[PDB]
């Protein structure tokens, strides 16, 4: 109950953030949410190749 | 001896250009959302942030 602002936080969240960083990247992500126990694990990747 | 009529010349030039060109794009865009309870799979982290 301690922070004030509450609905959440997206950067404080996540443990390692190491996107790659381009306009044609293509990712996936998952999830495990619980919420009764409290428990929530989630886990992208992403990606890109391109050639000319 | 030097004052004699001279001759005349008709002097025609021809400018002549021609062009071509082609060009061929094909693109594809797509996306999944799904959700199992506790167990989800999406697009991004903020996807399945939404679908909750």
């Amino acid at each position: 109950g301690l922070l004030a602002d509450d609905e959440f936080p997206v950067d404080e969240f996540l443990n390692v953030n190491l996107a790659s960083t381009s306009a044609n990247a293509s990712s996936i992500a998952f999830q495990v949410a619980k919420l009764g126990s409290g428990t929530l694990l989630d886990l992208e990747l992403s990606a890109l190749q391109n050639e000319s | 001896s030097l004052d004699i009529p001279v001759k005349q010349v008709q002097i025609e030039a021809r400018i002549v250009t021609v062009k071509e060109g082609n060009l061929e794009e094909l693109g594809v865009r797509w996306g999944v959302m799904s959700t199992n309870g506790s167990h989800s799979v999406g697009g991004s982290i903020e996807s399945n942030l939404w679908q909750k």
